[PDB]
């Protein structure tokens, strides 16, 4: 139901949000494949 | 604590209940120790 006018102003008012990306370098195994992503509290260190 | 009066302190000591934890080892080539850590629920740690 959005049409040219409508997605432009979601992309405007989309494009000033803050993100938590993750990048990724992917080559391909020879076999498809799924990758499960998982975040933690920075504890590096019962 | 002589002889006669440590036996009735042992029998008291095995009266009450106790935890054990069982080992088994062998020559390792050098002297060294070990440590042990007790993880729990809660992730895990």
């Amino acid at each position: 139901g959005l049409n040219i006018e409508q997605l432009y102003n979601l992309l405007e008012q989309r494009r000033a949000r803050e993100r938590a990306l993750a990048s990724f370098t992917l080559h391909g195994l020879g076999f498809s494949a799924n990758v499960r992503i998982k975040v933690c509290d920075h504890d590096d260190d019962q | 604590w002589t002889i006669p009066q440590l036996e009735e302190v042992l029998k008291r000591q095995r009266a009450q209940d106790r935890l054990f934890a069982g080992f088994l080892l062998h020559n390792i080539g050098t002297s060294a120790d070990v440590q042990l850590f007790i993880c729990v629920a809660t992730e895990r740690n």
